[PDB]
C-alpha cells in the first residue's frame, strides 16, 4: 500500500508469518508494540521483525529498519496491521511485533525457515 | 419459477471465493476479509439458507448478512448489498466478545439474532442484535447452564433455541418474541 | 575479552530463566509440559487475551 | 428516642441564634470575602457599606435591583433580626431572597454581585438558613472559586451528599459527582420545580441552561440500562420539557430540543406520545434556529418510532399545523441538504398526509421521492395510497407523471400493488 | 537519534542518575524524567502526573519519529495537533475520576 | 406473494440505528463552558446518529 | 382559584396525565427489541 514499507510480503509468505507468530504467542516468545520491539532491538534479542504495511502515519514504525538494518536482524511489512494484532492474539491492532532468542524453544525449526525465507526477500 | 446457487469457500487467511454453481463451477468473485487471521467459520444469513430452509421455489429469498468468525475469538460482519458492490468490503462490524475460537455461527431464520459460539471453554454463547450489530445483555447470565456449547439449532417456526454441550444434554429455550 | 563474553553469556541466560518465572506470575492457562529429555516447558492455552 | 437524638433537633432548630459570645464569633466569623480573623472583627455598618455601594454598580449593570435597594437593601434590614420575626414575615423575607437569587444567579463572575451576597449572608444568614436556593443557583459554576467558598460556609442539605463529600478541600467537584447528584430522582423534582419557577419568572441564560441539559443527558445515558428507571424518568423529564417549550426563548426551545431527542432515542415511546410532542413543538416553533432544530429532531423522533402503524399518515390539524410552520420550499432544501441525516419515515409519513388531504402538490411529491431512496415498504405504501387516489379522484397529469416515474424505478413493485388491487 | 529511541527512554530522559542508581541497588525508578516542565504534566496532580508523563511520552516518540523521519512534511503539525488532543482528552477523563466515595 | 414476505420487507428496510450506552456524554461537560446552544445541539446530535 | 369549565401546547402535560405505561408494548412489531431478550427456558 504505502510505497515507503519496502519488503511486502505475499499471501504464502504472509500466512507463514502469521502461523509463526501465532506459535511464537502461544509459546509467550513474543514482544508486541513498536517500543517493546524497538527494546529488543536495543538489548539485542530479536530473531526477526514483523510491522504492518498500513500504519498511517508510516514512520512511527519506518523508525525501526534503520536499527534492524546495522544491527543485521531481519525485517518484513505484513499489509495488515489487525490481522497482525489478530495474530499476535491481543485485541488491538499492533504495527509492530519481535520474535525474541530462545534455542530451546519447540518452533526452533519453523522460525528459522521462515528467517531464511525474510532474508531471501531483503537479499 | 428461478433460482441460482452461490457457493462461497474461505480459506484459512481470509480470501472468499464466490463460485455459481448452475452454470459449472466458475468463479463469479474473490475478495478478501479484514483482519481475519484464521478463520474458521463462515455463515450466511437473513434468507433462506441449509439450516432454515425453503418449502416451494417462490418462498426463496436472497440473503443478507454474511458472518465471519476466525480463531482468535473475533467474528466480522458484512452487509450483502454493499459487499458485492464494493468487491474487498469493509465490514458492518466486528464482535470481539468471545476469546476463544468461533465454533458455531447461526443466523434466525429472519435474521434478527445472530448466534455466535465457541466450543473450547464453558459458558461461551453470545446472541447478537442485528443491523445494531450489538450483544444482548441479559442472557445468558452466570448462572446459565450451557457446558461447552458444541451444537445450537434455531427453531425454524417456533422460535425455539436449541443448545446442546459435552455432557449430552441438549437445552430448549423460547423466544417470546416470536 | 574472553572474560567479558563469558560473563555476559551468564548473565543473558539468568536473565532468560528470571523471565521465565516471571511470566509464569500474570494471567492464563498454563499446562505444565515435561520434555521427555526430563526438562520442564509451559505452555499457554490458545485464548486471546484482552 | 434518645436524648442526644431530641436535643440534635432542639439544636438544629436553635442552629443560628447566638445565645453567647463564642458562637457570635462563629457565626459572624463564616463569610465569603473575608476571612475568620476580620469578618471575626468588622461590623454591619462596614458590611453594609460595601453592600450599598455594590448594589449601586449592580443596579446600572442590570436595572432590576432597585427593589432589593428599597427593601433588602435599607437601614431598617440592618436593624432587624431575622430570629425574632414571627412566620409570616419569615415567609416574605424568604421569597424577596429566593427573587434576589434568581436574579443574582446570572452575574456571579463578578465582584459586586460577590459583595452584595456577602451582605445577605452575613446579615440574613442565607447559607444556613436556606442554602437550597443558594445552591441551586450558583450551582452551574461549579468549577469556580467563588462556588468553593459557598461549599466551604454551607452546611449541606440532605440532598447534596456528594458535595457533603467534597465540602472544604482544594479540588473541584467533578462532572461525575454533579451526575451522581442528578442521578437522585427527589433531586430531579426539586430542581425541576426550581427551573419551572425560574422560567415563569423569564430568567434563564445560556450557560445555565447548557449546564441543565447536559446532566439531563448524561442521567438518561447512565440509567440507559433500567426500563423502568427511564420509565418512571419519563413524566419529570417530558414535564420539563412542556414547560421549557412553552417559553419564549430560542435557546429553551432547543434545549428542549435536546431533552427530547435524546430521551426518544433512549426510550422507545408511544405514537400518541411522540405525535402530542411534535404538536407542541409546532404549535410554538417561532424562531428560525430554532425551526431548524425543531426540523432535526421531528425527523429523529418520527425515525425513532418502529412499530406497528409506523409510518401511517400525519393526522389533520397536526398536517395543517406543520405545513403553515414548514412550507414546501423549506422542506426540500432541507431534503437537498448535503449532510443527509435519515428522515425515510417522517417523508413517507408526509407523503402519505399530502396524498390524503391536499391533494394538489403531487409534482412536490415527485421531487421528494427523486431527492430520497426510500425503504421497499414505504415505496409499497405510497403506491398503494396513490393506486386508491387514482381510483377515487379523478386521473391527473402529475398522478400519470408518478406512475411514470416509479415505472423507470422499480415496476415490478407497482406490477405487485395492481396484482394486489387490479388488472 | 531522539526518534530512533524508545518511548520510555523519553520519558526517563532527564531523571538518569536516580534512574541508575535505582537500579544498580533495586529500588524504583522515577518516573517523570525532563518531562516534568511540559504544560501537560503541569496540570496533572500526583499519580496522574505519572500517567500523564507516560501517555504524553507515547505521543512525544510518535510525533518525533513523524518529524525526524518525514519526506513530505506538511509543517503544519496536524500530528501534533492530534497528539495534543488525544493526550488532553486522556487527561480531562482521569481527573474526572475520582478516588473516593460519593 | 405472502404476508410473510410484506414482514420481511418491513424488516430487511429497517436499517441500522446507534444506541446510546452508560458513558457516551461527557465531551460535552467538557466543552460546554462558553459555547452556543446551536452549536451544542449539533453536538449531541453529531454524537447520537 | 380552579374550576374545568391551532394545535395547543398542553398537549404533551394533557397526554402525559392520561397514561401510565409510556415505553409501548401493544406494538407487537415484527422487529426485535435491542440489548434485552425476552427469552424462557423450556
Amino acid at each position: 500500500p504505502n510505497p515507503k514499507a519496502f519488503p511486502l510480503a505475499d499471501a504464502a509468505l504472509t500466512q507463514q508469518i502469521l502461523d509463526v507468530v501465532q506459535q511464537a504467542a502461544n509459546l509467550r516468545q513474543l514482544k508486541k508494540g513498536a517500543n517493546e520491539a524497538t527494546k529488543t532491538l536495543n538489548r539485542g534479542i530479536s530473531e526477526f521483525i514483523i510491522m504492518a504495511a498500513d500504519c498511517e502515519p508510516i514512520e512511527i514504525l519506518l523508525h525501526l529498519p534503520l536499527l534492524c538494518e546495522d544491527k543485521n536482524v531481519p525485517y518484513v511489512f505484513v499489509p495488515s496491521r489487525v490481522a497482525l494484532g489478530r495474530a499476535c492474539g491481543v485485541s488491538r491492532p499492533v504495527i509492530a511485533a519481535s520474535i525474541t532468542t530462545n534455542d530451546a524453544s519447540a518452533i526452533k525449526t519453523q522460525i528459522y525457515a521462515v528467517k531464511d525465507k525474510i532474508e531471501t526477500l531483503l537479499i | 419459477g428461478k433460482f441460482r446457487t452461490i457457493l462461497i469457500a474461505v480459506n484459512a487467511y481470509g480470501e472468499v471465493w464466490e463460485f455459481d454453481l448452475n452454470k459449472n463451477g466458475h468463479v463469479i468473485r474473490r475478495w478478501k476479509d479484514q483482519g481475519g487471521v484464521g478463520i474458521t467459520k463462515i455463515q450466511v444469513g437473513g434468507g433462506t439458507t441449509t439450516t432454515c430452509p425453503a418449502l416451494q421455489i417462490s418462498k426463496i429469498k436472497q440473503n443478507r448478512w454474511l458472518a465471519v468468525g476466525s480463531e482468535s475469538g473475533f467474528v466480522n460482519l458484512y452487509d450483502r448489498n454493499n459487499a458485492m458492490t464494493s468487491s474487498t468490503p469493509t465490514p458492518v462490524a466486528a464482535l470481539d466478545q468471545l476469546t476463544t475460537t468461533i465454533s458455531n455461527l447461526q443466523f434466525s431464520p429472519d435474521g434478527q439474532i445472530l448466534c455466535m459460539a465457541s466450543r473450547a471453554v464453558k459458558d461461551a454463547l453470545r446472541l447478537v442484535h442485528l443491523p445494531s450489530c450489538s450483544v444482548f445483555s441479559n442472557w445468558p447470565t452466570s448462572g446459565t447452564p450451557l457446558g461447552k456449547v458444541t451444537s445450537v439449532a434455531f427453531s425454524p417456526s417456533g422460535g425455539l433455541l436449541a443448545v446442546g454441550n459435552e455432557q449430552g444434554k441438549v437445552r430448549l429455550w423460547k423466544l417470546n418474541h416470536y | 575479552v574472553k572474560q567479558h563474553l563469558q560473563r555476559e553469556t551468564q548473565l543473558k541466560q539468568v536473565q532468560q530463566r528470571m523471565d521465565a518465572q516471571r511470566e509464569l506470575l500474570k494471567k492464563g492457562s498454563k499446562k505444565k509440559i515435561v520434555d521427555s529429555s526430563g526438562k520442564i516447558s509451559f505452555k499457554w492455552k490458545k485464548q486471546r487475551k484482552r | 428516642s434518645s436524648l442526644s437524638d431530641q436535643l440534635a433537633q432542639v439544636a438544629s432548630n436553635n442552629a443560628t441564634v447566638a445565645l453567647d459570645r463564642k458562637r457570635r464569633q462563629k457565626l459572624h466569623s463564616a463569610s465569603l470575602i473575608y476571612n475568620s480573623k476580620t469578618a471575626a472583627t468588622q461590623d454591619y455598618d462596614f458590611i453594609f457599606e460595601n453592600a450599598s455601594k455594590a448594589l449601586e454598580e449592580l443596579s446600572q449593570i442590570e436595572p432590576k435591583f432597585a427593589i432589593f435597594s428599597r427593601t433588602l437593601f435599607s437601614e431598617s434590614s440592618i436593624s432587624l433580626d431575622r430570629n425574632v420575626q414571627t412566620k409570616e414575615e419569615i415567609k416574605d423575607l424568604d421569597n424577596a431572597i429566593n427573587a434576589y437569587l434568581l436574579l443574582a444567579s446570572s452575574k456571579w463572575y463578578l465582584a459586586p454581585t460577590l459583595h452584595a451576597t456577602e451582605w445577605l449572608v452575613r446579615r440574613f444568614q442565607i447559607h444556613v438558613k436556606n442554602t437550597e436556593m443558594l445552591l441551586l443557583s450558583t450551582l452551574n459554576y461549579y468549577q469556580t472559586p467563588v462556588f468553593k467558598r459557598i461549599l466551604s460556609i454551607i452546611k449541606l442539605p440532605p440532598l447534596f451528599n456528594c458535595l457533603s463529600n467534597f465540602v472544604r478541600s482544594e479540588k473541584p467537584p467533578t462532572a461525575l459527582t454533579m451526575i451522581k447528584l442528578f442521578n437522585d430522582m427527589d433531586f430531579l423534582k426539586l430542581y425541576t420545580s426550581y427551573l419551572d419557577q425560574c422560567i415563569k419568572h423569564n430568567a434563564t441564560y445560556t450557560n445555565q441552561l447548557l449546564f441543565t441539559t447536559c446532566c439531563f443527558i448524561n442521567v438518561v445515558a447512565f440509567n440507559s440500562n433500567n426500563d423502568e428507571k427511564l420509565n418512571q424518568l419519563v413524566p419529570i423529564l417530558l414535564e420539563i420539557s412542556a414547560k421549557l417549550l412553552a417559553s419564549k426563548s430560542k435557546d429553551c426551545q432547543i434545549a428542549a430540543h435536546t431533552i427530547l431527542v435524546v430521551f426518544a432515542t433512549a426510550l422507545p415511546l408511544k405514537k400518541t406520545i411522540i405525535l402530542a410532542a411534535m404538536e407542541t413543538i409546532l404549535s410554538n416553533l417561532d424562531a428560525k434556529e430554532a425551526k431548524h432544530s425543531a426540523l432535526l429532531t421531528i425527523c429523529k423522533l418520527f425515525q425513532t418510532l418502529k412499530g406497528q402503524g409506523n409510518v401511517d399518515q400525519l393526522p389533520s390539524k397536526i398536517f395543517k399545523l406543520f405545513d403553515s410552520k414548514f412550507d414546501t420550499v423549506s422542506i426540500l432544501t432541507f431534503l437537498d441538504k448535503e449532510d443527509k441525516p435519515v428522515c425515510d419515515k417522517f417523508i413517507t409519513s408526509y407523503t402519505r398526509s399530502i396524498a390524503r388531504y391536499d391533494r394538489s402538490k403531487l409534482n412536490i411529491i415527485l421531487s421528494l421521492l427523486k431527492k430520497i431512496r426510500l425503504e421497499r415498504y414505504e415505496v409499497r405504501l405510497i403506491i398503494t395510497d396513490l393506486i386508491y387516489l387514482s381510483e377515487i379522484l379523478e386521473d391527473k397529469s402529475q398522478l400519470v407523471e408518478l406512475f411514470e416515474y416509479f415505472i423507470s424505478i422499480n415496476e415490478d413493485l407497482v406490477l405487485k400493488c395492481l396484482k394486489s388491487l387490479g388488472l | 537519534s531522539l526518534a530512533k529511541s524508545p518511548a520510555s527512554t523519553i520519558q526517563i530522559l532527564g531523571a538518569e542518575k536516580a534512574l541508575f542508581r535505582a537500579l544498580k541497588t533495586k529500588h524504583d525508578t522515577p518516573k517523570y524524567g525532563l518531562l516534568y516542565h511540559a504544560s501537560l504534566v503541569g496540570q496533572a496532580t500526583g499519580k496522574n502526573k505519572g500517567k500523564i508523563a507516560r501517555v504524553l511520552a507515547a505521543k512525544a516518540a510518535v510525533s518525533l519519529r513523524y518529524d525526524a523521519l518525514a519526506e513530505d512534511r506538511d509543517d503544519s503539525g496536524d500530528i501534533g495537533l492530534e497528539s495534543r488532543a488525544k493526550v488532553e482528552n486522556r487527561l480531562s477523563q482521569l481527573e474526572g475520576r475520582d478516588l473516593r466515595t460519593t | 406473494e405472502d404476508e410473510e414476505d410484506i414482514a420481511l420487507e418491513f424488516i430487511n428496510g429497517e436499517k441500522k440505528d446507534k444506541l446510546v450506552n452508560m458513558n457516551s456524554f461527557t465531551s460535552m461537560f467538557d466543552n460546554i463552558q462558553n459555547v452556543q446552544m446551536d452549536t451544542f445541539f449539533d453536538r449531541v446530535m453529531k454524537v447520537l446518529t | 382559584d380552579e374550576s374545568d369549565s391551532n394545535g395547543d401546547i398542553n398537549a404533551l402535560t394533557k397526554i402525559l396525565s392520561t397514561t401510565y405505561n409510556y415505553k409501548d408494548t401493544l406494538s407487537n412489531s415484527k422487529l426485535l427489541p435491542p440489548k434485552k431478550l425476552d427469552i424462557v427456558r423450556l
